[PDB]
C-alpha cells in the first residue's frame, strides 16, 4: 500500500471502472498515448478482466464497430484523443458501441467539450474528468506529460517564449492533479535560487489549485493540509546531475543503454529484454544499494542448489525446485545487467569515480581543502579510453567545483582537450542559472555537516535534495531563500504528512533514492520527488545543448 | 468542473 502506483489504481478503479461498471456485463475500453503509458504504469493489463474490460484497443487506429458492447473512453482532453472519438459518434453518426462512457485524465477545454456535446449522442451516457496527469513511475517517483518541457523552460529568448508559458501552466496544472490524487492541499514554496522559474511556477500551482477543490466534486479536501509542496529549479544542483552515481539503477540507466525501462539481452539466444518495475520486486530491493553491497546480497549463490544434492523431504524439495525456476530466472537478469556494469566499471569507470568524487566534493579522498583542483582533473585525460561525454561531464565538476570560471582559461580547453563540436554542452548550463563565465555568483549555498561514514569512499556525495528533503522535515529552511457530542469540524484522515517535491528540468536517479533513503530513514512522513521527466547524464548534456536553437 | 455529464443533456 502507499505505493504511489497503487494510490494512482485506487483511484481509477473508483473513478472510472466501478463508476460505470455493471456486474453481469463487460466493455471495451479505448486508450490513447498517455492513458496507455498510465495503466501499464499501475496494473497488469490482465487486472482490468476483474473491473469490467474485456478488450482494449488504441483508440487511434481505425476500429471495427461493435453495436454490441458498451464503449469506455479512457483518454486525455487532447484535440488528436477527442477527434478519433468524434470519429466513432460525430462525424458521419455511425455509431461505433452500444453507448459511451468517457473519462478525461485531465479538465477539458470548452472548444473541444463544444465539439463533443454538440455531435452527437445521445450515446454518450457519461462525461467525467478524474485529474489524473501523471505517471506513478516508481512507488515514490512521479513524472509529468508535458512534451519538450525542458527546452522550452531553458530557451534564450526567441518566439519561443509564448510556448514557454504553455510548458509552464502544463506542468502547474499537471502537478496539481499529483495533489489531487493524493487528496492533499499542500502549501505552495519555491526556491529564490537559480533564476526565477520555481517562483513564477510556483505561482501558477498556488493559484491552480486555489481554483481547484474550489470546484473539485469529490468533496474530500477543502482548504490547505498538513503537506507542503517545494518547487525548485535545475540550476539548484548541477552537480548530481553530472556525477557517474555507482548505486545500481542511477549507474545502469547512465551506463548501460536502458530505453524504456527495458533492458535487453543478451544473454542469451536469442536474446530477448527485462523490464525493471517494481513487480519485479527483486530489482526493488536493488536498484537503491551500492554496487558492491547489490553483488554481496543475492549473488554467489544458495549453491550447490542449497542442501541439494536419505530424503525425508525428497518431494518437497523436488516441488520447490519446480517454482523456484523462477527466482533464480530473475536473479539471472537482475545479475547480468549488473555485469554489464560491473564490466564497464572496471574497463575505466572506475578509474573516472576516484577523481570525480574528490572533485564534485573539492576535499574528498580524505584530501581536505586541497587547493589547486586542476590537478585532480588532470588524470581523466590519458585514461582514454574515454569518450567525449565522459570528459566534457569531468570538466563540467571542475567549474561547479571552482564556480564562476574564466573567459580564456575555458576556451582553452574546448580546444586542447578536442570536444570541439558539442561544445555547448558546457555553454548552455548557464542558461539554467549555473555561473559558466563570471566568477564566483551567489558563492554557493550551505550544505549539511556529516560526512559521518561512507563506505566505498567513493559515492560520498550527496545530492542537494536530501539536505533539502530534512530541512523541510526539521523544519529549519531560511524563510528567504524558501518564500510562500455537537461541535462540528472537518475531519479527517487519511492521508497525512507528506512532503511532495518537484524539480523543473527532471530529476536524476540519484536525487530518488533521496526519496526513498530518506522517507525510509523517517516515518513521520513520505517524501514524494518528480518532474517532467528522468534524467541520464548524457540525454541531460543532448537537452542542455540544442537550447541556443530555435527547433528546427 | 468534475463530472459534465449533466452537462451534455
Amino acid at each position: 500500500e502507499r505505493g504511489l502506483k497503487s494510490v494512482v489504481w485506487r483511484k481509477i478503479k473508483t473513478a472510472v471502472f466501478d463508476d460505470c461498471r455493471k456486474e453481469g456485463e463487460w466493455k471495451i475500453m479505448l486508450l490513447d498515448e498517455f492513458t496507455t503509458k498510465l495503466l501499464s504504469s499501475c496494473c497488469k493489463m490482465t487486472d482490468l478482466l476483474e473491473e469490467g474490460i474485456t478488450v482494449i484497443e488504441n483508440i487511434y487506429k481505425n476500429r471495427e464497430p461493435v453495436r454490441q458492447m458498451k464503449a469506455l473512453y479512457f483518454i486525455s482532453p487532447t484535440p488528436k484523443s477527442v477527434d478519433c472519438f468524434l470519429r466513432d459518434f460525430g462525424s458521419k453518426s455511425e455509431k461505433k458501441y452500444k453507448a459511451a462512457y468517457i473519462y478525461f485524465t485531465d479538465f477539458c477545454p470548452d472548444s473541444l467539450f463544444n465539439k463533443i456535446k454538440a455531435s452527437c449522442s445521445k450515446s454518450i451516457r457519461r462525461c467525467k474528468e478524474i485529474n489524473i496527469s501523471f505517471i506513478p513511475q516508481e512507488s515514490q517517483v512521479y513524472t509529468l506529460d508535458v512534451p519538450d518541457a525542458f527546452y522550452y523552460c531553458y530557451s534564450p529568448d526567441p518566439s519561443n517564449a509564448s510556448r514557454k508559458e504553455v510548458v509552464m501552466e502544463a506542468m502547474a496544472e499537471q502537478i496539481v492533479t499529483v495533489c489531487a490524487t493524493l487528496d492533499e492541499n499542500p502549501g505552495v514554496r519555491y526556491k529564490s535560487k537559480p533564476l526565477d522559474n520555481a517562483s513564477k511556477l510556483a505561482q501558477l500551482v498556488e493559484k491552480k489549485l486555489e481554483d481547484y477543490y474550489k470546484i473539485d466534486e469529490k468533496g474530500l479536501i477543502k482548504g490547505k493540509t498538513q503537506s507542503q509542496l517545494l518547487i525548485i529549479d535545475r540550476g539548484f544542483d548541477p552537480v548530481s546531475t553530472v556525477l557517474h552515481e555507482l548505486t545500481f539503477q542511477a549507474m545502469a540507466y547512465d551506463l548501460l543503454p536502458i530505453e524504456n525501462d527495458t533492458y535487453k539481452y543478451k544473454t542469451d539466444g536469442k536474446e530477448k529484454e527485462a523490464v525493471l518495475e517494481e513487480d519485479d520486486d527483486l530489482w526493488v530491493r536493488v536498484r537503491h544499494r551500492h554496487i558492491a553491497v547489490v553483488l554481496e546480497e543475492i549473488p554467489k549463490l544458495m549453491k550447490e542448489i542449497s542442501s541439494t544434492k536419505s530424503l525425508s523431504a525428497l518431494t518437497q524439495l523436488m516441488k520447490k525446485m519446480p517454482h523456484f525456476r523462477k527466482q533464480i530466472s530473475k536473479q539471472v537478469v537482475h545479475l547480468n545487467l549488473a555485469e554489464d556494469c560491473m564490466n564497464k566499471f572496471k574497463l575505466n569507470i572506475e578509474k573516472l569515480c576516484k577523481t570525480e568524487q574528490d572533485l564534485a566534493l573539492g576535499t574528498d579522498a580524505e584530501g581536505q581543502r586541497v587547493k589547486d583542483s586542476m590537478l585532480v582533473l588532470l588524470p581523466v585525460l590519458l585514461n582514454k579510453n574515454h569518450d567525449n561525454c565522459d570528459k566534457i561531464r569531468a570538466v563540467l565538476l571542475y567549474i561547479f567545483g571552482i564556480n564562476g570560471t574564466t573567459e580564456e582559461n575555458l576556451d582553452r580547453l574546448i580546444h586542447n582537450v578536442k570536444i570541439e563540436d558539442d561544445s555547448d554542452m558546457i555553454r548552455n548550463w548557464s542558461h539554467l542559472g549555473v555561473p559558466i563565465v563570471p566568477p564566483s555568483q551567489q558563492a554557493k549555498p550551505l550544505r549539511k555537516d556529516r560526512s559521518a561514514e561512507e563506505t566505498f569512499q567513493l559515492s560520498r556525495w550527496t545530492p542537494f535534495i536530501k539536505d533539502i528533503m530534512e530541512d523541510a522535515i526539521d523544519n529549519r529552511l531560511d524563510s528567504k531563500e524558501w518564500p510562500y457530542r455537537t461541535n462540528y469540524l472537518e475531519l479527517d484522515r487519511k492521508n497525512g504528512s507528506r512532503l511532495i517535491i518537484f524539480v523543473i528540468g527532471g530529476i536524476t536517479y540519484s536525487e530518488m533514492r533521496c526519496a526513498y533513503e530518506v522517507s525510509q530513514a523517517h516515518k513521520s512522513c513520505e517524501v514524494i520527488i518528480g518532474s517532467t521527466h528522468i534524467l541520464t547524464p548524457r540525454k541531460l548534456l543532448d537537452d542542455i545543448k540544442m537550447l541556443n536553437k530555435s527547433k528546427d | 468542473m468534475r463530472d459534465r455529464t449533466h452537462e451534455l443533456r
